[PDB]
């Protein structure tokens, strides 16, 4: 009551709140001023990245548990620390000259690997942070570049307008969907053009989301420690994708005549501090 | 009671106001606060993240992905200009759909220092030097390297380091230049010239691809707010 | 370096009232759907506000809704000759409430609903609404289906459950026929914005999903080293 | 005098307001206060009193009184399901005219733990065990006892105690679930299965009747207010 | 790795515990404890196979 402050040019302003609701006040609009390599050992499967390589820690935050301060569940059964933390390796996509790009959808891309698809198949809720590590074996005469990006909530538009999308075309089971350098003509598939990144945004503007570059000159691999990002604290993993990887080569790979032409790319994700709630004797499928 | 007088400004609906109003949901408690990561505070923090700029924005190339890759062929040139663009962050075709431009296009006035970081995507064995020069508005665009050398420039050794960065300086008559720059309140041309010529060994491919990342330096500011002349509609879309 | 940002804040970028809907409803007997005008509460109808919201993934704000209700006179015969002022009634319907089938219905009492009666020739009617959702944030993008067996609708059209604003006239208008148009304005305050994301390059085509046509990146210039114009457009 | 400005919101009649007003009966004394018992303070105290739920709500039975009595025939079944209902306190036919439902139907959002107490009205000598299991939404309704056992459950010995109570837990993605529950913000099925089979001696009648009482636990809350879609009118009734 | 300096590649070495059947495709191997080795970044990657056993001692 009877407050006095400053304004952006003595000069002041005395505004009072005449209402009994916090959402009825005005807007605030004022500020009060042979060699050494590191080895991540998580679960029982290690990696070897580099000594000199940076590791991007998500949106600044490390993946952590959901404390009692911000829980809305009723009862909380156990979360495993060894059983689902291993560096699970997915299928190896093959990089060629005219390769467009690849994507994944990770809450529905680990359903077969280990017990991570054997805990979320029973419990109703779910929460896990991820530690993606994508690698390609380099050489000094194999120029080319790569961009990885973990876009969260990557709503993808359908190929034909006034249609929805189908779950068989949005995600795949073990394979990464290609990113046609042209336009898909499908009636129910996804609009998978590469210069719009599926969501309709400019594909150069995918650098806000945690991103790393796998430039074949000065980098061999890339590791993004993505945190669990969702509005609700807990949501089911079978009808919701938390984020989406996108591996789009900005510069095509150009080898020479007497050089290898079967350069692979693997992804080696690992769920960190995976929590579950609501055990129901379901056994989903 | 109190004998007030209604001043001019009564019974109006100015949009950019700050007035109180009675609540439609009284005594309505909210859901408690959660710490979603990435809580942005100011909009300019999106204009501090690099976004690739389509430097090769030719007519055939723009539709294709090959509009972001700038050619750096290897051979004896010593006159060829790899790229040149007026440094107009708002109207220029090169920077307008980039993240810096999109936030900037919302705001009418721009003041700060842009940073262009040019990465080299090429074989490890390749080595070359390039002179990137910001020529201030002065008179005419640089057309030969000797003309570019006078203006502020950085020599980048592709072999010693990839990702050389040029922080284009803010030299201007006025504190703020309009995003729709006119001949007055305009900005100088930026250009890149070969210094030694790329030297690529027999085992590696001669051609290489260089890409450009543009993000504002810390001292960037916006002054007004306006409709974006990029998106439109026709009817109430349903 | 003394050029700090004040009008680049998350408040002043989003504390501006944008028009969200354009309704039209008459005041005559016959065709009872023309008497009232319903609207499910989206922000996805008008584009000018939609692009400002779809820079951030999640949001949380309190809002200030305003209505500039204006009316005309319909042509033809049997016109008013003289006409008193005509008042409008704006009723919010919560998710899961009974809606009126037509005008002069039984359900227009609005005992629980926050109706508001507005007279013409006055200031536009105004109300404040708090952060009203079951979740912790107004999610602008929901990459997930409705049902656990992956059917139903897909996209943001599952957590947009905000009910409808149903507007009507409350005068009988015994002589004449006259329409009126409703223009809803949303001005969110106390805004917090999480997880920024790029602007939509392609134009909008729908208000149900993120459908789009594959557009070019930017416009085309002449060459790789085109500096535009070296002299003015004359000569 | 005082030069005020009339803000938007003037000359309006918002219903859910709180404004002062002049009195029509000035200086009018009232009758003094009396202590009538049962002075309720909050409406949710009516939703803490048990009201029988019409569990056998079949088409022929609803008109009759025999919609509140659930059959528990004695014999060797071991597969028969005595009852099953989605635990939707607002829309479900079972709970909507019960006291918990009627107060809840007035309020749009429901958050809390419901308690169902199943009394056994039967001969003193009768003895049996029943498993009542709240299966969370998960996948499909329990169809055999082995399916029900996994979900939270209580084994009740009819002989040892009548009136076993199950406090259905609140496990939900959101803090509040809408009374008009959709597939999203829905609630899990509740079911009851025979464990041993009722054992009734020769001198007592084999059949018995079990009834269900539903009242919210202490932690129940409502969030919005709306018209009840249960009562209506046509004209001004005279 | 005895190979040319310019060579670069990644290999997943996984100790699958006795469990059920030998790993036959990479997706099967990923679940078991594993190390991704970048041949180019470092030669000589080492895997310390862990001791997970029902008994303190296993007969040779
Ligand atoms: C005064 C009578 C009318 C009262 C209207 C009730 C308040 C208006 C609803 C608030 C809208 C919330 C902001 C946006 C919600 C959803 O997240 C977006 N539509 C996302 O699509």
């Amino acid at each position: 009551g009877a407050q006095v402050s400053t304004q952006k040019t003595t000069i002041h302003y005395t505004n009072i709140n005449y209402y009994k609701d916090a959402a009825s006040n005005s807007a605030n609009r004022q500020d009060f001023t042979s060699d050494r390599v590191r080895s991540i050992t998580l679960g029982n499967s290690t990696i070897t990245t580099q000594e000199c390589a940076n590791v991007v820690v998500g949106y600044g935050v490390w993946p952590s548990y959901l404390q009692d301060n911000e829980a809305t569940a009723e009862d909380q059964p156990t979360q495993p620390d060894v059983a689902t933390c291993r560096f699970y390796t997915l299928d190896s996509i093959q990089w060629q000259k005219e390769s467009d790009g690849w994507w994944w959808k990770f809450p529905e891309a680990l359903k077969n690997m280990g017990l991570f698809g054997q805990n979320m198949e029973y419990h109703y809720l779910g929460r896990s942070g991820y530690t993606i590590h994508v690698q390609c074996n380099a050489s000094k005469f194999h120029q080319g570049c790569l961009l990885v990006v973990c876009v969260p909530e990557a709503e993808m538009g359908c190929s034909d307008v006034e249609r929805e999308v189908v779950a068989a075309s949005l995600s795949s089971e073990d394979t990464a969907k290609s990113f046609s350098r042209t336009e898909s003509n499908g009636q129910h598939t996804v609009q998978t053009v590469v210069y719009n990144a599926g969501m309709g945004v400019g594909v150069g503007n995918l650098t806000i989301f945690p991103h790393q570059w796998i430039n074949l000159r000065t980098n061999n691999s890339a590791t993004i420690v993505m945190p669990y990002i969702n509005s609700v604290p807990m949501d089911n993993m079978f009808r919701h994708y938390n984020f989406t990887l996108m591996i789009i080569p900005f510069a095509k790979l150009e080898y020479t005549e007497q050089a290898s032409n079967y350069v692979p790319i693997t992804v080696t994700v690992a769920p960190m501090c995976a929590e579950y709630n609501g055990l129901r004797l379901a056994s989903h499928q | 009671g109190l004998p007030t007088m209604l001043t001019p400004g009564s019974n109006q609906f100015l949009t950019s106001d700050d007035f109180q109003s009675p609540s439609a949901m009284p005594q309505f408690d909210v859901t408690p606060e959660m710490k979603i990561p990435g809580e942005v505070h100011n909009l300019m923090e999106i204009a501090e993240v690099d976004s690739v700029v389509p430097v090769n924005n030719t007519k055939e190339n723009i539709n294709s992905m090959e509009a972001y890759r700038i050619p750096v062929t290897g051979g004896d040139q010593l006159h060829t200009q790899v790229f040149g663009f007026q440094m107009q962050p708002g109207l220029n075709s090169v920077f307008k759909r980039t993240l810096l431009g999109e936030i900037l296009n919302y705001y009418a006035h721009w003041s700060g220092s842009v940073k262009l970081t040019f990465v080299f995507c090429g074989s490890a064995m390749a080595t070359g030097k390039f002179l990137l020069a910001y020529s201030p508005p002065g008179a005419s665009p640089p057309q030969n390297r000797k003309q570019a050398m006078l203006g502020t420039h950085v020599i980048w050794d592709v072999g010693l380091q990839s990702s050389c960065v040029l922080c284009i300086p803010w030299i201007s008559q006025t504190h703020y230049r309009l995003v729709q720059q006119d001949e007055y309140t305009s900005a100088g041309y930026v250009t890149c010239w070969y210094q030694t010529g790329l030297i690529v060994p027999p085992g590696a491919p001669p051609s290489c691809t260089i890409l450009c990342f543009a993000s504002a330096c810390n001292d960037f500011s916006v002054r007004n707010l306006r409709d974006t002349p990029f998106i439109e509609q026709t009817q109430l879309l349903q | 370096n003394y050029h700090s940002r004040t009008e680049s804040s998350i408040e002043n970028f989003l504390c501006r009232a944008a028009c969200v809907y354009i309704a039209t409803y008459k005041s005559a007997g016959g065709t009872p759907t023309e008497r009232y005008a319903s609207w499910r509460i989206n922000t996805r109808q008008m584009v000018q506000l939609r692009r400002k919201f779809e820079l951030f993934t999640y949001l949380r704000f309190d809002m200030e809704i305003t209505f500039v209700i204006t009316s005309t006179q319909d042509p033809g015969t049997q016109l008013a000759q003289d006409m008193p002022v005509l008042t409008h009634q704006i009723m919010y319907i919560p998710p899961g409430g009974p809606v009126p089938n037509s005008a002069t219905d039984f359900a227009w009492q609005s005992s629980t609903n926050p109706s508001i009666f507005w007279t013409e020739g006055c200031a536009p009617a105004r109300m404040s609404v708090p952060f009203i959702s079951i979740g912790n944030a107004y999610s602008n993008f929901y990459d997930g289906w409705s049902h656990f067996t992956q059917e139903g609708v897909y996209g943001f059209n599952s957590l947009n459950n905000m009910g409808h604003i149903y507007v009507r006239h409350v005068n009988e208008q015994s002589l004449g026929v006259s329409t009126s148009t409703l223009r809803v304005y949303f001005k969110p305050k106390h805004v917090r914005a999480w997880v920024p994301r790029p602007p939509r390059l392609s134009p909008y085509v729908k208000s149900s999903n993120v459908n789009f046509k594959p557009t070019a990146v930017t416009t085309e210039r002449k060459d790789i080293n085109d500096v535009g114009t070296l002299r003015p457009v004359g000569y």
